């Protein structure tokens, strides 16, 4: 009971430095501590070198004493899998936080393994479609890829996978692990809520039927608990791979927190600050964390991770290590947003492993090309347009600026979960309709339209059938002037009728502020505690 | 000098005891003649061993818990921030000039609390809870902790209820839910505490009509503030009246960075009182840019390593752990909610700053105040293509909605073709009446200081202006006009308006009727 049971030694924030008198925790090891107010476990994350180990902390550390008993557990933090965790809301931990009762577990696995063997690898790309114009046109993604939506607060990255989850997965017939890391917790509860009147999450004795699992790390976790429940979500969508052997969907909300949980806690092990002010091994443990989300021979991973970008700097530390890990990467640009264009997905700087000849066809890789080249000839023009005009290019380049801002109009798309705040309904687009619809913006079928008939449609039929729409408005805007329901007798009260009609409110004039209050006596003086523990008021010196 | 060797010397090896026996028969004599001069020994209460920079190290503090108010002999508070081996560091809670190497540490065991409760309603207190009103103690009150975390994912709901600013560019454009987060962010001197104390003094008018569970109870933190703009404005809210639901926490520009970094975790545990007891709360954070500025001090003055702006790297979590205890709490929590609003300060528009970043990553969405629209007298200089409410959007007032559609729509094409007409030579005639119906429906938003407009009063006015009713006014009297309209209309329509949330068509016809008969000033 003594040895393998180390005290508190010394608590800096997260970081927990606990004393074992023999027998040492291994490294990753997971350690619980006993008199806590909530269940605080402590991951350790080094050995420091007089039977001390550094440890993380997954809850907050405000309420430790610096003698207070450790239990190790011998293991890793060990989460429930299996499809008994489908539907559930888990946190770092693996602890239910919906309130439905305790997981049952097919395993319990540890959240620290290794990547996939060179052997283990899967090399096949067939396409994933998604139903948005610029994603399926420009990057298209890949069924068992990688996949980054590189985002600067506020460009949409959130709403852009709200999307995928709305148009792939359920189409997808797999399961769906949502692993939230360091994102807002009002979306958590919106996506948990939108998920059970859709279906996918079945509460009571249906709960087998569900196709998502939700692990959640929140932002207003402390930074052990955040740097940790992406390995989590990949332990879940692991066990989907490895031993139910079938296709998942991995959907990472702000894969960034994780980078950043770890660069609050780099300060406190004692590491001297990488570029930036990141932590040393910023390539590694993101690296260790990527290369665990792939494809084996035996099951697959669609992973979907939202990237934040720090400053609406793409040369951050943490962006850039991003890049290399990922099949398409999406990157939403904050002046793409500012033109009105949603999704913000810069067309120049997107781009995708899948956009191949050989992988996606000739006709569809042409479009793209063809597309990219329009968009980047109008972009070497934007400072001439901006300074002398439109009145000094060549009407060779004046056919160029024309056909460009149509397509980047064309590229943007209602999203039907973006309906709910912006009141146009949103449209799947097919794959098919888009590489039809932008070839003939190149080729030139449809430089008879304006350029706001193209802005906010799905493909390019409603291009056509908006430009009458604009076409018949320019004609008609007038004629309500009589013959209307609002003249005095049709349909109408009298308006000192109306006031009747409205039902009094008691206004109780009390506030209601003193109903269950209890009110503890503050003294008059600092209460204080001496050397034996009395509660005692402060004594009179300085 | 391995582990293995040095526990060899627990065990004795000398078996020769003369000097053993030699000093312990002098020994506490000679302890004795020394008695004057030693400071009497200390486990359990501290003792500062080096004060500087605004940290303390206390030797001794045996059960200090981590992040404790330690109370020095002086009686300055502190925070006991990490607990080392041999020491313990505080970070003071005021003036550090006043306390010395030497000093009694006490222990206040528990964990850093400010009061809240009802009889802090009213009051001017510091970072702390200690108020600075002058008017005696807080009463009728009782102490909790100021880092409470954030309700989870099944304690919440939805946003539904619409908690009226009384600003007209806000609650039509990007109106602001019940349980919600919106930034209000803009540069220096664009009116940002404008916005946030029309939102405080509209309480006060609707606190008294509606039924005791719908009432806001205010919460206002002024962080790196001037003491006299603080006072100011205690002096406004006591004159209107919004002092009666307002909380004042202040940490001015004088005080303690980590009384500035307290200060809006003390304020927002004055405004969980509300949110945790079934009623609604609103809470100011003005300029938690300078509660950044504060806590990037205490990190510097620590040695943490500086970040992308010499910044921490946890100041993310410094706002985020923040603002997430702004929420709507769900029915078996009581159905408290909690309305943030913070407040940061841009150099020169450029949002792509760090901590503006930040916030606008935690935040449900912002209210962008533009220093160009504000020098042209647009005030509130609401920049409507960059501010967003989309949490607060399908929970606003349902007949401001129907009149500002249309009210948005008309302003996003006014944007499009003031950027298509920069200068004025080309002259399309079809594009004259956006730039008459746009510059129309500017003059309506536009509306002066301390006057919050009810939503009843508000929904009508758009309703004049989104419709016909004042394309008759050139765009001078537009002003004049909308407190023409306001005041010569029936005040029973507001009646019907506000008890029926929207506009029917039995008042449509009426509100049509009433605003032919209106004597605009344009003539
Ligand atoms: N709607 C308005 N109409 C007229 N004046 C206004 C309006 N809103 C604010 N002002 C005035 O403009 C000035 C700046 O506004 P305010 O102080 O609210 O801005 P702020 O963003 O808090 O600036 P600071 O950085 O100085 O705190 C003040 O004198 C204020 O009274
Ligand atoms: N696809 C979209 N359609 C319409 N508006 C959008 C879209 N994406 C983002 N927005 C707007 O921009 C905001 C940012 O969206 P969100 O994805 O939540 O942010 P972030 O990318 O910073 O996580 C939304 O609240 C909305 O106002
Ligand atoms: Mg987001
Ligand atoms: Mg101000």
């Amino acid at each position: 009971p003594a040895i393998d049971a180390g005290y508190v030694s010394q608590v800096i924030g997260p970081v927990v430095d606990v004393r074992f008198d023999g027998e040492l925790p291994s490294i990753l090891s997971s350690l619980e501590v006993e008199g806590h107010s909530v269940r605080l476990v402590l991951e350790v994350a080094q050995h420091m070198g007089d039977n001390t180990v550094r440890c993380i902390a997954m809850d907050s550390t405000d309420g430790l004493v610096r003698g207070q008993k450790v239990v190790d557990t011998g293991s890793p933090i060990k989460v429930p899998v299996g499809r008994g965790t489908l539907g559930r809301i888990m946190n770092v931990i693996g602890e239910p936080v919906d309130e439905q009762g305790p997981i049952d577990a097919a395993d319990i696995w540890s959240i620290h393994r290794e990547a996939p063997e060179f052997t283990e690898q899967s090399t096949e790309q067939e396409i994933l479609v998604t139903g948005i114009k610029v994603v399926d046109l420009l990057a298209p993604y890949q069924r068992g890829g990688k996949i980054g939506l590189f985002g600067g607060a506020g460009v949409g990255k959130t709403v852009l996978i709200m999307e995928l989850i709305n148009n792939v997965a359920k189409a997808h017939g797999g399961f769906s692990v949502f692993a939230g890391v360091g994102e807002r917790t009002r979306e958590g509860n919106d996506l948990y809520r939108e998920m059970i009147e859709s279906g996918v999450i079945k509460l009571g004795a249906e709960r087998g039927n569900s196709k998502c699992t939700l692990v959640y790390g929140q932002m207003n976790e402390p930074p052990g608990a955040r740097a940790r429940v992406a390995l989590t979500g990949l332990t879940v969508a692991e066990y989907f791979r490895d031993i139910e052997g079938q296709d998942v969907l991995l959907f990472v909300d702000n894969i960034f927190r994780f980078t950043q949980a770890n660069s609050e806690v780099s300060a406190l092990l004692g590491r001297i600050p990488s570029a930036v002010g990141y932590q040393p091994t910023l390539a590694t443990d993101l690296g260790g964390l990527q290369e665990r989300i792939t494809t084996t021979t035996k099951g697959s991973i669609t992973s979907v991770q939202a990237v934040y970008v720090p400053a609406d700097d793409l040369t951050d530390p943490a962006p850039a290590t991003t890049f290399a890990h990922l099949d398409a990467t999406t990157v939403l640009s904050r002046s793409i947003a500012e033109l009105g264009i949603y999704p913000a997905v810069d067309p120049l700087d997107s781009t995708s492993r899948m956009l191949n000849p050989n992988v996606i066809g000739a006709e569809h890789y042409n479009v793209a090309r063809g597309v990219q080249k329009v968009l980047q000839d109008y972009k070497n023009l934007q400072d001439i347009i901006a300074i002398l005009g439109m009145d000094e290019l060549s009407e060779e380049d004046k056919l160029t600026v024309a056909r460009a801002r149509k397509i980047q109009r064309f590229l943007s798309q209602p999203f039907q979960v973006a309906e709910v705040f912006t009141g146009t309904p949103g449209k799947y687009v097919d794959l098919a309709d888009t590489i039809s619809g932008f070839q003939g913006v190149l080729t030139g079928k449809y430089d008879d339209l304006p350029e706001m008939a193209f802005y906010m449609v799905g493909d390019i039929k409603e291009v056509k059938e908006k430009a009458d729409k604009m076409a018949k408005d320019i004609a008609s805007r007038k004629e309500a002037d009589n013959k209307k329901v609002s003249e005095e007798l049709k349909d109408i009260p009298s308006l000192d009728k109306l006031v009747s009609e409205i039902k009094e409110v008691v206004i109780e004039e009390d506030d209601g502020l003193e109903e269950d209050f209890k009110a503890e006596a503050l003294s008059s003086e600092t209460v204080v505690l001496n050397e034996e523990g009395k509660s005692v008021p402060l004594p009179k010196k300085n | 000098a391995d582990a293995k060797a040095l526990d060899e010397l627990r065990k004795p090896k000398f078996s020769s005891k003369y000097l053993i026996q030699h000093v312990s028969q002098k020994l506490i004599p000679a302890v004795k003649e020394w008695e004057k001069s030693y400071q009497p020994p200390v486990i359990h209460l501290g003792r500062v061993l080096s004060v500087g920079d605004g940290i303390a190290r206390v030797y001794g503090l045996k059960s200090v818990q981590a992040g404790e108010l330690v109370c020095f002999d002086s009686g300055v508070k502190g925070m006991a921030l990490n607990l080392q081996a041999d020491h313990v560091g505080v970070v003071v809670f005021g003036n550090d000039s006043v306390i010395h190497q030497g000093d009694l540490v006490y222990r206040t065991g528990q964990i850093v609390n400010v009061p809240i409760g009802p009889g802090t309603l009213g009051r001017v207190t510091d970072g702390l809870g200690q108020p600075i009103d002058g008017k005696g103690p807080l009463t009728n009150v009782r102490s909790s902790l100021v880092e409470v975390k954030a309700p989870g994912i099944i304690a919440r709901q939805s946003v539904r209820e619409p908690l009226f600013t009384g600003v007209k560019a806000v609650d039509a454009l990007v109106p602001i839910g019940r349980g919600q987060r919106e930034l209000i962010i803009g540069d220096r001197q664009t009116g940002k505490t404008a916005v946030a104390i029309d939102a405080i003094i509209h309480q006060k008018n609707c606190n008294e009509q509606v039924p005791k569970a719908q009432r806001v109870y205010c919460v206002y933190v002024a962080v790196g503030q001037k003491r006299s703009t603080v006072a100011q404005l205690v002096k406004l809210f006591t004159q209107t009246g919004a002092m009666r639901y307002t909380i004042m926490v202040s940490a001015t520009a004088s005080d303690a960075a980590p009384l500035q970094f307290l200060a809006p975790y003390s304020g927002c545990a004055m405004a969980e009182y509300f949110r945790d007891t079934g009623k609604h709360g609103l809470i100011i954070y003005d300029d938690l840019s300078k509660q950044s500025v504060a806590y990037r001090q205490m990190s510097l003055l620590l040695r943490r390593p500086p970040g992308r702006e010499a910044f921490p790297g946890d100041v993310f979590y410094l706002h985020s752990r923040l603002l997430e205890r702004a929420a709507k709490l769900s029915k078996e929590l009581g159905g408290g909610s909690l309305t943030a609003f913070p407040v940061i300060e841009t150099q020169a528009g450029d949002v792509s700053a760090y901590i503006a970043t930040n916030v606008i990553s935690i935040t449900d969405g912002q209210i962008f105040l533009e220093t160009e629209l504000f020098y042209k007298g647009i005030r509130p200089a609401l920049n409507v293509g960059l501010s967003v409410s989309r949490v607060g959007s399908a929970a606003q007032f349902p007949g401001m909605k129907q009149v500002a559609g249309t009210l948005k729509l008309e302003l996003a094409q006014y944007r499009e073709v003031a950027a298509f007409a920069q200068f004025g030579s080309d002259l399309d005639a079809a594009t004259q009446y956006v730039l008459e119906r746009g510059a129309r429906l500017t003059e309506m938003l536009k509306q002066k200081q301390f006057a919050p407009i009810p939503i009843e009063r508000q929904t009508v006015a758009v309703y004049a202006a989104t419709k016909g009713f004042l394309d008759k006014v050139r765009v001078q009297d537009i002003v004049a006009a909308e407190e023409a309209v306001i005041s010569q209309v029936n005040p029973a329509v507001f009646k019907i308006l506000k008890a029926n949330g929207k506009i029917t068509p039995a008042l449509d016809a009426h509100l049509k009727a009433e605003l032919r008969k209106v004597k605009l000033p344009g003539a």
